[PDB]
RNA sequence: UUCAUCUAGACAGCCGGACGGUGGCCAUGGAAGUCGGAAUCCGCUAAGGAGUGUGUAACAACUCACCGGCCGAAUGAACUA
C-alpha cells in the first residue's frame, strides 16, 4: 500500500540479512528474465538471491544500525543495476556458477559495436535465398553445395559504430554476435569484511 | 411455381477451384485479395525446396472477373492462377430480396433480360378455395 | 475459346493485354469482321433450402381441376448422381429405385413412383407421384 | 499567475567573457564572438562571481516565465558554439538519380549546388551563410557537414539545403530523395 | 550435428516435406514413424524428432495440454475427469519444469492449465489449491 | 509498339578462329557453327511462347538489365529453362545505362555485377536439376558477359585475357582468375597480392577495374566531356579505325560507334 | 534503391508525422493540438498513414 | 471542483528486463499473446496481460503495459466556468 507493500519488502531484507553473514552484490544488467531463472534454487542449502529498489534498500539497513551497525560498510557498492545473493556456501563456488551463465546477447538491435566487426571465409550452411541479406552489405557470396559460402573476408562493421539493421540482422538472424553477456561480481562480503573479486 | 416460392427459394452460382503458385515473399497478398472476392482456402502447402507456396481456394465465378488482374497486381506480377468449374454454392442470401446481394444478381438479370423489375411474390401461382 | 454454358462465345486468354492481342488479331486476321466484346454472363441455377411451408394449391383456367403439391431440395449427393448419370431417366426404376433408397436416405415407394427428371428430361430434377 | 520572482543560472566557462549593456549580449570565447539583441525580451541580468549570471523575471505572467527559460538557452547557446562550436551533418538519399552537390563561387558567392535532384535539369544554389563553413566529409558516401559557431546561422542553413530538395507533385513517402540532417553536435566533439 | 526439430500434432497418423526435403528424408516414412509415437496416445501433443541424416526419431515430448487430456475421456472438449491423483501423475512427469522449487508449485500449475476439465470429484481447480497440501515426492 | 508478342526464330551462320574451337570442352568438328536462334518475350502475358521455344532449344541466353538488375520475369523464365533442363549463359546488358543515368564508379560496377550474379546463381542452384546440377554460372568460367545491344558492343573477361598473353607477355590461364575476385597488381610493386591486403594504408583496386575498366571510363568521360585532344590520342594505344568523316562529329553518339 | 538506414532517416521527415483529422496541417509525430489557429488548435489528430 | 502519486525517490526523458507451465481451451485451410469466441489459472519473481500495439501465410522479429537503473522536487488524471 502506502507503505505497508514497502515494509513487506523492509520485512524479508532483515530476515536474510541476520542468517547469513557472506553476501553477493552482483551486476544485474543486459540479464534476462529467463537468465535469472536458470539455477535461482542452486543450492537450496545457503545460496538464495534478492533484490529490489536501491532507493529503497538505502533505507532500510540506514535504520538497521541502531540494532546490529556492522553492514554500514556496504552501502558504497548500491548504486546501479546491482541486486544481491545471501550465501554462507564456501564463497570461491559461488563466484565461478554466477559468471557462469553468459546468455551471450543475440545479437544487436542497430545499437554499438565493440570493434571491428569481420566475417570470415567458408560455407555458412545457410539455404541459398538468404543470399539478400549477404548482398545488402557486400560480401561476396557464392552458392556451393547448396548452401551460401562467403569468399573475401570483409569487415562488416567499423571499430565502435552504430550498426545499421541491415548489418545486425546478417549477424543476427543468420550468423553469430559475438556481443556477450553474463552476470557480474561488483564485491563480496563475509563477516563484515568487503571482498573484491580476486579469488 | 408457387410451392417453389414457398420452399425458402434461394440460387446456386458457379464456384471455380483457382490454384495459385507464388513464392512467399508475396503469398500475402493472394489472401488479401480472395478476400474481397468471397474467396475460400482449402489448401496451402510449400513446395519443399523451393519458396513457391501453392494455394487452392475457391472463387465464385461470379466475382472472378477482373481477378487475375487485381490478382498480379497484388503480387508484384508474382503469382500464376488457374481455375475450372468445381460445383454449385446456394446463398442463403434472399433472392427476392434486391438488398441482399442475390437480389442484386436477380434484379439486374431481370433487367437486362428484358422483364419485370423483382420477382411476381407468390402470392399469385396460388388459388384460394 | 468455346461456347459459353450460357451460350456466349467465349475468349479465354492469359492477362488483360495478352487478351488486347488475341481479339485484335481476331478482328483483323482470322474472323476479318468487326466485332463487338462483353464480360460473360454467369450461369446459375434456381433451388429451394427448404421444404414448402404449405402444400401449394392452384386452380385451373375453367374452375374445374386443382392441383396440390409440396416441393423439398434433393440431397446434392443425389444431384451429383443424376449429373454424372448413376440416375438414369433412360434407365428403368426399380433398378435404379433400389440405388435411392439404400444409399441416398430415400425410400424406394418413391423411387419407383419417379415420372420424369427435369430439364431437358435429364436434369437434376426429380417429380414423384 | 504573477510569479514574483523567477530566475535561470546561466553557468558560464573559463576561456570566455560576456558583456551585456542595454540588453545586447556580446559573448567572447576561444573561437570568436557573438551578439544578440534582445530588447524585446524585458530581463534583467546579474554577474554574481564571473562564472555565473543570473536572469531574472520580476512579477511576470505564465508568457513571460516562459520566456526567461529561454533567454537560459539562447546565451548558453553562444558560451557553447563559441567554445566548442556546432557541427551539422546532413546525408543526401536518392533511390536512383544520384545528387550531384559541390561549392561554387559567383561574386565571391560559396553557393551549395544541387544537380541532377531526382534528375532534374534545374540546378539549385543556397548561399552559404557567413560564418559557417561547408566541407564534404570525406570516407563517408554522400555526406555534407556544415560548421560555425552560430548554431541559428548553421541550423538556418541546413534547413535551406534540405528545402531545396522539397520534392514537388509525387507521394514523399515514396519519393524519399532529398538532403537530410543526420546528426546534429558540435565541432571540437568532446562531449 | 544431429537435427533437433518439434513439429506439430495429431493423434493417428495425421505435409510437412518443405522442412525437411534438404533432410534427404523420406515424406513416406516420417509419418509412419510418427503414427508409431502417437500411440491413450490417440489425443493431439506435441512432438520432437531428433534427425541422423537418414532416418527419425519419433518421440512424444509431453505437454501439459497432451498429458492433461489423456487423463480427462459442438465442442470436443472432454471437459470431465478428476483423479487428483493423475493431475499429480502428470507434474512429475514435467520434469524439471515451471522452475518450480516444490513438487507442488508443478502440480499448482498442471493444475491450473485446467482451463476446461474437472480439478476434483465435484470441484474446479484454481479454487482447490489451498492448505489442502498434499504430496510432496 | 516495341515489344515482342510470338517468339520467332531464325538460324545464323557464323566463323570461329582456330584457336578459340580448341577451347570447346566437347567433341567438335569444322570452326563454322550454325545457331538456332529464338527471339523470346518478357510479358507474363506471353509465357506460352517461351515454354513453345524451351521445348525445342538446349541453352538460353538470359540477359539482365544492369541497372534493374534480375527481375520478376527473369525469375519465372528462369524456371522454365531449368524445367526444361536447359543449360543458361548470361549477359548482363544495358551497361552504357550504368555510366550515364548513374554516374557509377568501377567499383561501384563491379559490385553491381557481382551481386547480381549472386543473384542468378540463387535461382539456378535452387530450381536447377539435381541431376545435372553443377549448371551455375561464373564470369571466370567465361558465361557471363557484359554490354549495350543499342551501342552494339559487348565483352567476356576470357576476350581480355588472351589479348594480354600477346602485350605483357603472361599466359591467359592465370589471368582469368586473376581479372575476376580480389587479385591486384601494385603498380611500381609489380606484384599480385591475393586478398585487399590494403599495401599497409591505401588499397588498390582488382585486376577487373584496373586492366578492363579503366579503359572505359577513360574512354567515355574523354567523348563526353568533349575532350577534343585526348581522344584523338586514344587512338594509338588501342588501335581503333577512325574512318574519315565519321571521325567528324561531336561526342553523343561518337561514343557508339568507337565502343 | 535506398540503404535501409537513409530510408528510415528520409523516412523521419516525410512520414513519422501526424496530421489535423480537421484542418490536414503536417505535425510532430507525437504531438497533441494542431498548431493551427484555423481550426481551434484542435486534439483531434490522426497518425500520418504510412504507405506499405 | 474532486481524486490520486512523491525524498520509503513520483511526473517527464533516457536506459536494462518484459519471463516459465504454453503452440493454454473451442474452433480455423492455416490463427504459436496479437482475425475471433470462451477461459483469465498457476508457477518463478524486482516485475512481466494466458497480452498494448507493429508484424507473419502461420511462427519469427520488434513494442507496450509491468519491474528496475538514472536523476532529485514536486507532479499526474477527470471535471467546471
Ligand atoms: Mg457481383
Ligand atoms: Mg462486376
Ligand atoms: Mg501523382
Ligand atoms: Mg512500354
Ligand atoms: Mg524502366
Ligand atoms: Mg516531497
Ligand atoms: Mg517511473
Ligand atoms: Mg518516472
Ligand atoms: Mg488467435
Ligand atoms: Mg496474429
Ligand atoms: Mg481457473
Ligand atoms: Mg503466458
Ligand atoms: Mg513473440
Ligand atoms: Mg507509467
Ligand atoms: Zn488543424
Amino acid at each position: 500500500g502506502i507503505r505497508e507493500k514497502k515494509a513487506e519488502y523492509f520485512a524479508k531484507l532483515r530476515e536474510y540479512l541476520e542468517e547469513y553473514k557472506s553476501l553477493f552484490v552482483v551486476g544485474v544488467d543486459n540479464v534476462s528474465s529467463q537468465q535469472m531463472h536458470e539455477v535461482r534454487k542452486e543450492l537450496r542449502g545457503r545460496a538464495v538471491v534478492l533484490m529490489g529498489k536501491n532507493t529503497m534498500v538505502r533505507r532500510a539497513i540506514r535504520g538497521f544500525l541502531s540494532d546490529l551497525p556492522d553492514f554500514e560498510k556496504l552501502l558504497p557498492f548500491v548504486k546501479g543495476n546491482v541486486g544481491f545473493v545471501f550465501t554462507n556456501e564456501p564463497l570461491t563456488e559461488i563466484k565461478n556458477v554466477i559468471v557462469s551463465n553468459r546468455v551471450a546477447a543475440p545479437a544487436r538491435a542497430g545499437a554499438v559495436a565493440p570493434e571491428d566487426i569481420w566475417v570470415r571465409a567458408v560455407n555458412t550452411g545457410m539455404e541459398p535465398g538468404k543470399t539478400s541479406f549477404f548482398q545488402a552489405l557486400g560480401v561476396p557470396t557464392k552458392i556451393a553445395r547448396g548452401t551460401i559460402e562467403i569468399v573475401s573476408d570483409v569487415k562488416v562493421v567499423d571499430a565502435g559504430n552504430k550498426v545499421g539493421q541491415s548489418e545486425a540482422s546478417l549477424l543476427n538472424l543468420l550468423n553469430i554476435s559475438p556481443f556477450t553477456f553474463g552476470l557480474t561480481v561488483v564485491q563480496v562480503y563475509d563477516n563484515g569484511q568487503v571482498f573484491p573479486s580476486s579469488i | 411455381y408457387a410451392g417453389f416460392l414457398l420452399a425458402d427459394p434461394k440460387i446456386q452460382e458457379p464456384v471455380f477451384l483457382v490454384e495459385i503458385q507464388c513464392p512467399e515473399q508475396a503469398v500475402g497478398g493472394i489472401y488479401s485479395v480472395l478476400n474481397k472476392k468471397r474467396g475460400q482456402v482449402v489448401s496451402e502447402e510449400q513446395r519443399p525446396g523451393t519458396p513457391l507456396f501453392t494455394v487452392k481456394a475457391y472463387l465464385p465465378v461470379n466475382e472472378s472477373f477482373g481477378f487475375t488482374g487485381e490478382l498480379r497486381q497484388a503480387t508484384g506480377g508474382q503469382a500464376f492462377p488457374q481455375m475450372v468449374f468445381d460445383h454449385w454454392s446456394t446463398l442463403g442470401s434472399d433472392p427476392l430480396d434486391p438488398t441482399s446481394k442475390a437480389g442484386e444478381i436477380v434484379l439486374a438479370a431481370r433487367k437486362r433480360h428484358g422483364m419485370k423489375e423483382e420477382v411476381p411474390g407468390w402470392q399469385e401461382y396460388y388459388d384460394k378455395l | 475459346t468455346y461456347m459459353s454454358e450460357s451460350g456466349e462465345h467465349i475468349v479465354a486468354g492469359t492477362g488483360e493485354l495478352h487478351l488486347e492481342i488475341c481479339l485484335q488479331d481476331l478482328e483483323h486476321d482470322h474472323a476479318g469482321v468487326p466485332l463487338k466484346i462483353s464480360p460473360p454472363v454467369v450461369a446459375y441455377r434456381e433451388t429451394v433450402e427448404s421444404e414448402s411451408s404449405q402444400t401449394a394449391l392452384s386452380k385451373s383456367p375453367n374452375k374445374h381441376n386443382r392441383i396440390y403439391l409440396k416441393a423439398e431440395p434433393i440431397d446434392e449427393e443425389v444431384s451429383l448422381a443424376i449429373e454424372n448419370g448413376i440416375i438414369n431417366p433412360r434407365d428403368d426404376f426399380k433398378a435404379r429405385a433400389r440405388i435411392m433408397a439404400d444409399d441416398y436416405g430415400w425410400d424406394v415407394t418413391d423411387a419407383r413412383k419417379i415420372w420424369c427428371f427435369g430439364p431437358d428430361g435429364n436434369g437434376p430434377n426429380l417429380v414423384i407421384d | 499567475m504573477k510569479y514574483i520572482q523567477t530566475e535561470q543560472q546561466i553557468e558560464v566557462p573559463e576561456g570566455v567573457t560576456v558583456s551585456i549593456k542595454s540588453r545586447i549580449v556580446k559573448v567572447v570565447g576561444p573561437r570568436g564572438t557573438l551578439t544578440k539583441n534582445l530588447k524585446h525580451i524585458d530581463v534583467t541580468f546579474t554577474k554574481v562571481n564571473n562564472q555565473l549570471i543570473k536572469v531574472a523575471v520580476h512579477n511576470g505572467g505564465r508568457k513571460h516565465v516562459a520566456a526567461l527559460r529561454t533567454v537560459k538557452s539562447l546565451v548558453d547557446n553562444m558560451i557553447t558554439g563559441v567554445t566548442k562550436g556546432y557541427k551539422y551533418k546532413m546525408r543526401y538519399v536518392y533511390a536512383h538519380f544520384p545528387i550531384n552537390v559541390n561549392i561554387v563561387e559567383k561574386d565571391g558567392a560559396k553557393f551549395i549546388e544541387v544537380r541532377n535532384f531526382l534528375g532534374d535539369k534545374k540546378i539549385r544554389n543556397v548561399p552559404v551563410r557567413d560564418g559557417v563553413t561547408i566541407e564534404f566529409s570525406t570516407n563517408v558516401k554522400d555526406e555534407i557537414v556544415l560548421s560555425g559557431n552560430s548554431v541559428e546561422d548553421v541550423s538556418q542553413n541546413a534547413a535551406d539545403l534540405q528545402q531545396i530538395c522539397r520534392v514537388r507533385n509525387k507521394d514523399i513517402r515514396k519519393f524519399l530523395d532529398g538532403i537530410y540532417v543526420s546528426h546534429k553536435g558540435f565541432i571540437t566533439e568532446d562531449l | 550435428v544431429k537435427y533437433l526439430y518439434l513439429r506439430a500434432v495429431g493423434g493417428e497418423v495425421g505435409l510437412a516435406p518443405k522442412i525437411g526435403p534438404l533432410g534427404l528424408s523420406p515424406k513416406k516414412v516420417g509419418e509412419d514413424i510418427a503414427k508409431a509415437t502417437k500411440e491413450k496416445g490417440i489425443k493431439v501433443t506435441v512432438q520432437l524428432k531428433i534427425q541422423n541424416r537418414q532416418a527419425a526419431a519419433s518421440v512424444v515430448p509431453s505437454a501439459s495440454s497432451l498429458v492433461i487430456t489423456a487423463l480427462k475421456e459442438n465442442v470436443k472438449h472432454s471437459g470431465n475427469i478428476q483423479l487428483d491423483e493423475i493431475i499429480e501423475i502428470a507434474r512429475q512427469m514435467r520434469d524439471k519444469s515451471f522452475g518450480r522449487t516444490l513438487a507442488s508449485v508443478t502440480k499448482e500449475i498442471l493444475g491450473t492449465a485446467q482451463s476446461v476439465g474437472c480439478r476434483v470429484d465435484f470441484k474446479n481447480p484454481h479454487d482447490i489449491i489451498e492448505g489442502i497440501n498434499a504430496g510432496e515426492i | 509498339r516495341g515489344i515482342t508478342i510470338k517468339s520467332t526464330a531464325i538460324s545464323l551462320y557464323s566463323e570461329m578462329s582456330d584457336e578459340d574451337v580448341k577451347e570447346i570442352k566437347q567433341k567438335t568438328d569444322g570452326n563454322s557453327f550454325l545457331i538456332n536462334l529464338i527471339d523470346s518475350p518478357g510479358h507474363v502475358d506471353f509465357s506460352s511462347e517461351v515454354t513453345a521455344a524451351l521445348r525445342v532449344t538446349d541453352g538460353a541466353l538470359v540477359v539482365v538489365d544492369t541497372i534493374e538488375g534480375v527481375c520478376v520475369q527473369t525469375e519465372t523464365v528462369l524456371r522454365q529453362a531449368l524445367g526444361e533442363r536447359i543449360k543458361p549463359v548470361v549477359v548482363i546488358n544495358k551497361v552504357d545505362r550504368a555510366l550515364l543515368e548513374l554516374q557509377v564508379s568501377k567499383e561501384d560496377l563491379y559490385q553491381t555485377f557481382a551481386r547480381t550474379v549472386e543473384s542468378v546463381n540463387v535461382i539456378v542452384s535452387t530450381y536447377a536439376d539435381e541431376v545435372l546440377g553443377d549448371v551455375q554460372v561464373y564470369p571466370a568460367r567465361g558465361t557471363v558477359a557484359f554490354g549495350s545491344g543499342l551501342h552494339g558492343w559487348a565483352f567476356t573477361i576470357r576476350q581480355f585475357a588472351t589479348r594480354y598473353a600477346k602485350k605483357f607477355g603472361v599466359d591467359k590461364a592465370k589471368m582469368m582468375d586473376r581479372l575476376w575476385g580480389d587479385s591486384f597488381f601494385n603498380p611500381k610493386t609489380k606484384k599480385w597480392t591475393n586478398k585487399d591486403t590494403d599495401a599497409e594504408g591505401k588499397p588498390l583496386e582488382r585486376a577487373f577495374n584496373m586492366f578492363i575498366l579503366d579503359p572505359i571510363f577513360r574512354l567515355f568521360t574523354a567523348i563526353m566531356n568533349f575532350k577534343k585532344d585526348e581522344i584523338p590520342v586514344l587512338l594509338e594505344k588501342l588501335e581503333i579505325v577512325l574512318k574519315g568523316d565519321e571521325k567528324d562529329l561531336e561526342g553523343k553518339a561518337l561514343l557508339k560507334v568507337v565502343m | 534503391i535506398i540503404e535501409p538506414s537513409l530510408k528510415a532517416l528520409a523516412s523521419k521527415y516525410n512520414c513519422d508525422k501526424s496530421v489535423c483529422r480537421k484542418c490536414y496541417a503536417r505535425l510532430p509525430p507525437r504531438a497533441t493540438n494542431c498548431r493551427k489557429r484555423k481550426c481551434g488548435h484542435t486534439n483531434q489528430l490522426r497518425p500520418k498513414k504510412k504507405l506499405k
